[PDB]
RNA sequence: GUGAAAUUCUUGGAAGACUAACUACUGCGAAAGCAUUUGCCAAGGACGUUUUCAUUAAUCAAGAACGAAAGUUAGGGGAUCGAAGAUGAUCAGAUACCGUCGUAGUCUUAACCAUAAACUAUGCCGACUAGGGAUCGGGUGGUGUUUUUUUAAUGACCCACUCGGCACCUUACGAGAAAUCAAAGUCUUUGGGUUCUGGGGGGAGUAUGGUCGCAAGGCUGAAACUUAAAGGAAUUG
């Protein structure tokens, strides 16, 4: 402290912050690819949803609305991105 | 912080540094343009279109892939409504709280909140009347609003 | 009475429920309830209050059990239910998945018909 | 006879002044 | 609201030089501030510095070496008219030998002695010593 | 019945109120303000957000709303306290503090009044500047735990962090007449933006005129004369 760098902040410490108060901001929310194996056609789903994104063809569910990250509804297998 | 209330809270989106790709992403512009046109035929507000193409479909942002945003598309494809969405929701909340006062004379706190809503109506409608996206002579009053908004 | 005063500790929440209910014959009784949120130990924070929509649903589940046990099989048999606190441990069972409780009682016995 | 407090107490606002 | 920016820039810089600091990060980073910093660096009153580029305004990180007494802003921009530099440098400089009252002319932002040498005038920004 | 006597007492289910304890250096509300259960209504804040919009902003003279109690008006309610008034003493005098009876009022439906120590006695917005632990709401991570049923899940709690609060505690670089103050700091090295108010004390918030109100009142608001003080902050008998 009292002589240091903000051109190179350390990684986990700069990840410790709130998203807005980082050095150059870029968010943390994620896209991924949910499979309920009844349909082998993958659904790219955001970290949060607000809305019950169901399966593609068979109308059941894939997620519930949360206060935080969206809840993958337990018939699930996924790559992230 | 908070034009008509006391908080100072920060809560928002944050557009990434990218003015190009995702490059996990492969699709074309026209596909999600068609999807916007489809959901406009269903009749949703552009916030709800952005929400639904966020979570359900893989779209990151409209403006990265398609250089006209969602309301530019609805205006450009002849499906823009009379009043923009936020002013509409303000008048909708206004006629809601007004009706709530029309059956409840007793709550003055609701009347205070109603007058704050009306102040936001006048400020925001004045911004819209400024840049001519309302007609100059656009008029707000509850007598007209009861048939106007809904 | 002094039992109820010994029940009352600070920093915690009181939960009372009440319901009016007829038995099989023409005998009507308003029964009460007392239940305190207990500290679910391994606590660090000192108080263990409830969350005030918790208290709604706890009062409702207590009043639900109070409605389910009474108006079936008159206050003789209902008192036979009330003796081994089948009711209070049922309150414990139904409430414990949210926030457990302590001092679960119906606290009174009185008729009005 | 503990009340669920009501029925304003005698003595006035400034109380029993002595 | 955030009514002026160079104000808050100089405020951050003075509060850092007070508390012994070596670097700052200021925001939201206008061109005028870059001009001001280049003016100070021309005399050396700060060290060097660096723009960073978010897609909103950028931010700045400045090295501040050892020699900032006070860097202040005059507000509002008063219309200096050449004979008034004697007024303002009489008021807000520690002596007749150093410090610079920097001012914004049609010929750009520069200190007062460059406005003596290039013989223009205009409005005033502030003062560095 | 009290400090004591005494006026005072000795064969003589309804009503109205309010939500104790739990009640916290805790939450909410623009304040003034708010604690039973349940319902519904319309909101509101914070958090999340790769949703939308693109200066729509800040402060606000004029101008309106809101606004504790008490007072005013038309009903009702009228269970309790209780300005006034009446005793019965005490004290030299005591018209009272003390008791007894106690009308209006108090409570409420429909309107004035718009007042308070409405006090944090500290305008509103914007940044920057120091350590510490607690605590509220929310969210994220965890080979944390609990719970058992079969692992989970949940729900609680633990832990590392992050915002948004009400707070605290120590400091002091700084500020100040000092008390004290994370703002009352970033002010003679005096300029981020902006509404209001003050210019010795008395006379006197009186006179005067205007103004709202039925009125009470409020709002607005001097001079003649007079005087050298009036006022804010520490120690030893």
């Amino acid at each position: 402290v009292l002589v240091q760098d903000l051109l190179h902040p350390t990684a986990a410490s700069e990840a410790r912050k709130h998203k807005l108060k980082t050095l150059v901001q870029g968010p943390r929310s994620y896209f991924l690819d949910v499979k309920c194996p009844g349909c082998l056609n993958i659904t790219t789903v955001f970290s949060h949803a607000q809305t019950a994104v169901t399966c593609e063809s068979c109308s059941t569910i894939l997620c519930t609305p949360t206060g935080g990250k969206a809840k993958l509804s337990e018939g699930t297998s996924f790559r992230r991105k | 912080g908070r034009m008509h209330s006391a908080g100072k809270g920060i809560s928002s989106s944050a557009i990434p540094y990218s003015r190009n790709a995702p490059a996990w992403f492969k699709l074309s512009s026209e596909s999600v343009i068609e999807q916007i046109v489809k959901y406009a035929r269903k009749g949703l507000t552009p916030s709800q279109i952005g929400v639904l193409l966020r979570d359900a479909h893989g779209v990151t942002q409209a403006r990265v892939i398609t250089g006209n945003k969602i309301m530019r598309i609805l205006k450009s494809n002849g499906l823009a409504p009379e009043i923009p969405e936020d002013l509409y929701y303000l008048i909708k909340k206004a006629v809601s709280v007004r009706k709530h006062l029309e059956r409840n004379r007793k709550d003055k706190d609701a009347k205070f909140r109603l007058i704050l809503i009306e102040s936001r109506i006048h400020r925001l409608a004045r911004y819209y009347r400024t840049v001519a996206v309302l007609p100059p002579n656009w008029k707000y009053e509850s007598a007209t609003a009861s048939a106007l908004v809904n | 009475t002094d039992k109820l005063r010994s029940m009352v500790r600070k920093w915690q929440t009181l939960i009372e429920a009440n319901v009016t209910v007829k038995t099989s014959d023409d005998y009507v009784l308003r029964i009460f309830a007392i239940a305190f949120t207990r500290k679910q130990a391994n606590q660090v924070k000192r108080h263990s209050y409830a969350q005030s929509s918790h208290i709604r649903a706890i009062r409702k589940v207590i009043s639900e059990i109070l409605t389910k046990e009474v108006q079936g099989s008159t206050l003789a048999q209902l008192t036979s239910k009330l003796i081994p606190e089948v009711i209070n441990k049922e309150i414990e069972n139904a409430t414990k998945d949210i926030f457990p409780l302590q001092n679960i009682h119906v606290r009174k016995v009185k008729l009005l018909k | 006879p503990v009340p669920s407090d009501s029925t304003r107490k005698k003595g006035g606002r400034r109380g029993r002044r002595l | 609201t955030r009514s002026s920016v160079l104000a808050d820039a100089l405020n951050a810089i003075n509060n850092a030089e007070k508390t012994g600091k070596r670097q700052v990060l200021i925001r939201p980073s206008s061109k005028v501030i870059i001009k001001f910093l280049q003016v100070m660096q021309k005399h050396g009153y700060i060290g060097e510095f660096e723009y960073i580029d978010d897609h909103r305004s950028g931010k700045i990180v400045v090295q501040l070496n050892g020699r900032l007494n006070k860097c202040g802003v005059i507000s509002p921009r008063f219309n200096v008219k050449i004979g008034d530099i004697e007024k303002w440098t009489a008021n807000l400089l520690p002596a007749r030998q150093f410090g610079y009252v920097i001012l914004t002319t049609s010929a750009g932002i520069m200190d007062h002695e460059e406005a003596r040498r290039k013989h223009v005038s205009g409005k005033i920004l502030g003062f560095v010593y």
